[PDB]
RNA sequence: GGUUAAGCGACUAAGCGUACACGGUGGAUGCCCUGGCAGUCAGAGGCGAUGAAGGACGUGCUAAUCUGCGAUAAGCGUCGG
RNA sequence: CCCGGCGAGGGGAGUGAAAAAGAACCUGAAACCGUGUACGUACAAGCAGUGGGAGCACGCUUAGGCGUGUGACUGCGUACC
RNA sequence: GUGAAGAGGGAAACAACCCAGACCGCCAGCUAAGGUCCCAAAGUCAUGGUUAAGUGGGAAACGCGGAAGA
RNA sequence: CGAAGGUGUGCUGUGAGGCAUGCUGGAGGUAUCAGAAGUGCGAAUGCUGACAUAAGUAACGAUAAAGCGGGUGAAAAGCCCGCUCGCCGGAAGACCAAGGGUUCCUGUCCAACGUUAAUCGGGGCAGGGUGAGUCGACCCCUAAGGCGAGGCCGAAAGGCG
RNA sequence: GCCAGGCUGUCUCCACCCGAGACUCAGUGAAAUUGAACUCGCUGUGAAGAUGCAGUGUACCCGCGGCAAG
């Protein structure tokens, strides 16, 4: 079967979030960890949080083999947006939107 | 009374952008883009109604004349030949018949040249 | 010197294409402590050529 | 340009980067062993090999240019008491730096660098 | 079948475009009203120095708000449903 | 109950007609942002469409050269108010 | 007369030039102006000549020189 | 036994359009004939809510300057302890007037803020803290000035005193 | 406003060095402006400065540091 754990709200913008959640579709549980582990970035651990998480979610829930686990189907998109505002120069005000990147990874030993 | 114009106006958003399907993003996805984009596709396709005949046309009249300076005879001379002879055949069907049957266009020329001389 | 028209999803796309990472695919068991840990570097409980550091 | 030119900048002032050294100098010696950044550890090296070097022959003048060097009277009495001796019969490489990945704050590198005996 | 030589030749997508399935902020469209606008029939057409309209501060078993009330303070006394 | 930091967050079990109703909570559009599938794209120039057009994957036809997804090439084409 | 309010074909694009007033459709034929060496569809067709200069493909006054567009 | 709404497919008409149905929808819709529009949006430097654009670029807010070992903490360079270097030192020291009104301390915590990480903070929650005959206000007198019964003037308000 | 003496990189003529940006990495994260872009050079035309028209030449696709001639 398929386990999916998602991370919603996730303090970090998805674009950059991509960038590390790329390097680990189509890869194995353990080459998977080792490089969430060695790389260094917000995202990345946030990734591999996310993926831990599943990995439990599947030993608990479903049945067994661990380590015949495979990252099938990560996606990462945007969600909502914090707007604020920051002064300027001649008195005016910019908008910034903080994002939030909402992260999905899904497993299946088949 | 008040009216809501939301649901017609979603009603003809979707039906301009059923004829804007793979026109490089924006002229496919914004419906300002799409409306004129699909303005501009249909007088295209208005102008090319006859393109294709004089298209069309100007090909069979390539094939017919490669046909006949393969067996010998100009194209001018050909068609003159045929229509002194009463032979009315379209260019479509001659250049078809060249294509398909080489005997049969021999024939056409042989006869051709039979009226012609 | 400000853009005349909208750059393209397409453009950005492939302009990002560069911004990709890489993997560094070198893990590397210790003799002696057995865990892995990156090439020239210490494992977690400072394991090092054999060597036993103060892991502090 | 950098051609044939020794020493690595790390942006800050002249006095600044000599009160830096001579500060982690004297704090690896008295520890035997500190956690800083590479390059910040490589441009150790260069300034504190030296002191066990003047280090290795007990002299009035010697002692007095470490404490000059350093201004630090432990790090001296340390000095040409327990290091001198131990490295007596060693020539250079008296340091040695080991990577131990990056830092959460920064992710710049970092290592620790110690004596290579540090006495257990 | 092996060699030499000449001609042809797809299979690669770092990324991008097109069409389908699934998703993310989005609260638009549809449905509903203890909410407003406009008229009809009636009372009242004024409140108050025996202290008006409006406010500050307090009042629960209550830390804050709305509402009622004012040291008798989310109530008190007499007479009815 | 489990991963998670005693968290946020998520996955199970249960209540629930429905949890594709979980308090960011009826229905959940368009612009925007990704994944998987099928095609094209690293020697080709211009309102990026149109007619022709193979080729490339699937279903139908109980073969029938049919439709869907893309358009290598090619004639024409200097947006709207 | 055209455009303004007329599409389409020819001259390179071009509106004041030539033919020609688009109800729609057919993988039909003919023709007007313009062309028949290819690009790009059609004569490398004939008949009697002119040109030696690429004149054609820049322009008048004298006996090809005047005759020059960034 | 499945209505509006949203999204595809097929059929149909010369047209704005109409009918059948898969999918989420679980409660309303309305034939034919007639009447009124806040009756049909692609632009008016139009307004409101959301989102790409430049772009993950600038920038991260005087060149007084941080570093080392340990404690807590999952995460330590910004929290705490100890050591070393530096800056102001007629200030970047201390208290008051005006102003601000609990930001002051403790326990606890990362939902949001610090142009970054945060366990920290002038951040969220709960508790504590302000003790006056000698401090100042308050109170008595008073300049500039204001109010100003009687009074003068002015259509009324109202000006002067 | 002009002249006389020293003075100096104003200059002949610009060279090195000390710090902050500029460059890479880690984290946060805007604006001006934006009809749609698969956004080359030359000749002719063209509402009169042609990335987009007709003719011709060149160019594998996409990033990064600067010049601003448009």
């Amino acid at each position: 079967m398929e386990t999916i754990a998602k991370h919603r709200h996730a303090r970090s913008s998805a674009q950059k979030v991509r960038l590390v959640a790329d390097l680990i579709r189509g890869k194995k549980v353990s080459q998977a960890l080792d490089i969430l582990t060695y790389t260094n970035k917000k995202a990345a651990v946030l990734v591999k949080k996310v993926l831990e998480s599943a990995i439990a979610n599947a030993e608990h829930n479903d049945g067994a083999d661990i380590d015949d686990l495979k990252v099938t189907k990560i996606f990462v998109d945007e969600g909502p947006s914090m707007k604020r505002i920051m002064p300027r120069a001649k008195g005016r005000a910019d908008r910034i939107l903080k994002r939030t990147s909402h992260i999905t990874v899904v497993v299946s030993d088949r | 009374a008040r009216v809501k114009r939301g649901v017609i106006a979603r009603a003809r958003h979707k039906k301009i952008l059923k004829q804007a399907k793979g026109y490089y993003g924006a002229r496919s996805r914004v419906y300002r883009v799409a409306f004129q984009a699909v303005i501009k596709a249909g007088q295209y396709a208005y102008r090319d109604r006859r393109q294709r005949k004089r298209q069309f046309r100007q090909l069979w009249i390539a094939r017919i004349n490669a046909a006949a300076r393969q067996n010998g005879i100009s194209y001018s001379k050909f068609i003159n030949g045929l229509k002194k002879a009463s032979v009315e055949i379209d260019r479509k069907i001659l250049a078809d018949i060249a294509v398909f049957d080489k005997v049969a266009f021999t024939a056409l020329v042989e006869k051709a040249k039979a009226a012609l001389a | 010197a400000v853009q005349q028209n909208k750059p393209t999803r397409s453009k950005r796309g492939m302009r990002r294409s560069h911004d990709a990472l890489t993997a560094v695919t070198s893990l590397s068991v210790d003799k002696t402590s057995g865990e892995k840990h990156l090439r020239h570097h210490i494992t977690a409980d400072g394991y090092y050529r054999g060597r036993k550091v103060i892991a502090k | 340009m950098r051609h044939r030119k020794s020493g690595r900048q790390l942006n800050r002032n002249s006095s600044h980067r000599q009160a830096m050294f001579r500060n982690m100098a004297g704090s690896l010696v008295r520890h035997e062993i500190i956690k800083t950044t590479l390059p910040k550890a490589k441009e150790l090296r260069r300034v504190v090999e030296p002191l066990i070097t003047l280090a290795k022959t007990d002299s009035v003048a010697n002692r007095r240019l470490a404490f000059a060097r350093t201004r630090d009277n432990e790090i001296v009495a340390k000095l040409f008491n327990e290091l001198g001796p131990r490295f007596a019969s060693r020539a250079g490489g008296y340091t040695r730096i080991l990577k131990c990945g990056f830092r959460a704050g920064d992710n710049a590198p970092m290592a620790y660098i110690e004596l290579v005996d540090r006495s257990e």
